[PDB]
């Protein structure tokens, strides 16, 4: 009885297949901390995946394609290397762990042609107009803030460590009647609000980096300078808000920005095409 | 220059 | 009253392209609020663009290529509205700041011909092997920290506003010896040499998420995972060093890196191979 997980177009899912990875989940998961799903809903995602790979996989016997013997040869060899390993001690690693030598070969190369006809397909499907990457190479200009240097002040509205919505929404809206009163001084008003050791201080943070701050606000400070005021940002502790107060290449930052922007859009689009154009039978 | 009495908020 | 600024294979680059452009860059350098270099070394850098966008733009002619008149107009109207203007209140800046709009318009005609021949002629160059996009999606597996929870420890090596190379050295010396002795406890070393506050505690910092972080550790830190150690990196401060304490679509990632790092990769390594294939003399 080789039950089946399910059906894919002219072809299907095993349990074996799905009872398989659902281990090797788990295991690369608490191997390297991360917690997991509802092992109900885990399955759930697992045979998405299984079934997707199905698919494009039948899509790959289809086309003609194979993935050449040295190819796949130096493919393995490489993350042997890579996860602190080698050639035939390899074998005897995951063989010692329940496992073949073609338990992974053939199972690797099922990767390979999958990666292959799925980016070979989304590849065929991008189309970057000069209008757009013109366009966006103009903006990726006013953005331009690489090191550059700024200075800031700080309002702190803190929440608690764990909040209800109830708790939140006070600092939320707090928070905007503050940035709209900031911007008709900032510093009389940090003293005024502001819950950080540099409060009373007038929210002074001084001369810094964009890139010395922390990242989630250097993501809202690229777009801006002298003058303008970011935030509210919510993070960990609470709600910050922000004055600032000092300050061929796009041709390819845009391009290269478009050419990933578009291929991970229209890869997406293109399994929500083939998931839900083709037969998807799950058997419980 | 404020790296750190920046960090020390997170 | 016009001379030549260089000859570039028979064609020319001239003193009124970089006269006139020298006045396209200080007009954003007021409003971008950036210092430029020397007069002297910065028209040297303008006379190298202009030879380069030539380069390329001979070539523009040798392979013919246009730009859909809709394209131009349109990316036109996009920089408009990019910049919070209608074409007809933007005229009036291209008038105001003093420029014939056709001019402009045949301008960035000019810009679109090269990135167009640029691009093509770079996405020519970009091979992709799946041997290797296997091997990078297999290495970024145990790598995805996105938002992460991570708790850290911090030394910091003290160095003054501006230092001296003795300093530097001698302290980034000391700060790999540290680290050298932080793979052998890294809270009592805190103690030992931490210019920082946090030093007395341990360099204990608590639970960060690896965005909140300053965006100069980030780079670091999310191909690193628990036990690990950090650094030394630079900054303001001085030298910074740290201790972990807690924590298919990765072949979307995967082909993106490459599909990424070959172009970047890849352009450098054509404009370079141009300016070499090419007969160029500049007049001062």
């Amino acid at each position: 009885v080789d039950k089946v997980a399910a059906v894919v177009n002219n072809g299907v899912v095993l349990e074996s297949d799905v009872d398989g990875l659902m281990q090797s989940v788990k295991l690369n998961a608490a191997q390297a901390r991360q917690q997991l799903p509802d092992d109900a809903t885990l399955r759930h995602q697992i045979m998405e995946r299984l079934i997707m790979d199905q698919i494009i996989l039948q899509m790959g016997q289809k086309m003609g394609v194979k993935i050449s013997d040295e190819q796949l040869d130096q493919a393995i060899a490489n993350i042997a290397k890579q996860n602190n390993m080698t050639l035939d001690q390899m074998r005897s690693r995951l063989a010692y762990d329940g496992l073949n030598y073609n338990t992974y070969r053939n199972q690797i190369r099922k990767e390979m042609i999958i990666s292959e006809v799925r980016n070979n397909e989304v590849r065929r499907r991008i189309t970057i107009l000069p209008q757009e990457v013109e366009s966006l190479a103009q903006q990726v200009g006013n953005q331009n803030d690489a090191s550059t240097e700024l200075n800031l002040s700080h309002i702190l509205i803190p929440l608690p460590e764990n909040p209800t919505s109830d708790q939140v929404n006070e600092a939320e809206s707090q928070a905007r009647a503050i940035v709209d009163q900031a911007r008709n001084d900032f510093g009389k008003l940090a003293i005024a609000h502001s819950a950080d050791q540099q409060a009373l201080n007038g929210g002074q943070m001084g001369w810094g980096r964009i890139q010395e701050l922390p990242g989630i606000f250097a993501q809202a400070l690229s777009t801006a300078k002298k003058g303008d005021i970011v935030g509210p940002i919510r993070s960990g502790v609470g709600f910050h808000i922000l004055k600032v107060n000092d300050l061929a290449a796009q041709k390819d930052r845009a391009y290269r920005m478009l050419m990933n922007r578009k291929f991970s859009e229209e890869a997406a689009s293109w399994m929500q095409e083939q998931r839900a154009s083709a037969y998807v039978k799950i058997l419980s | 220059n404020f790296t750190l009495k920046f960090w020390d908020i997170f």
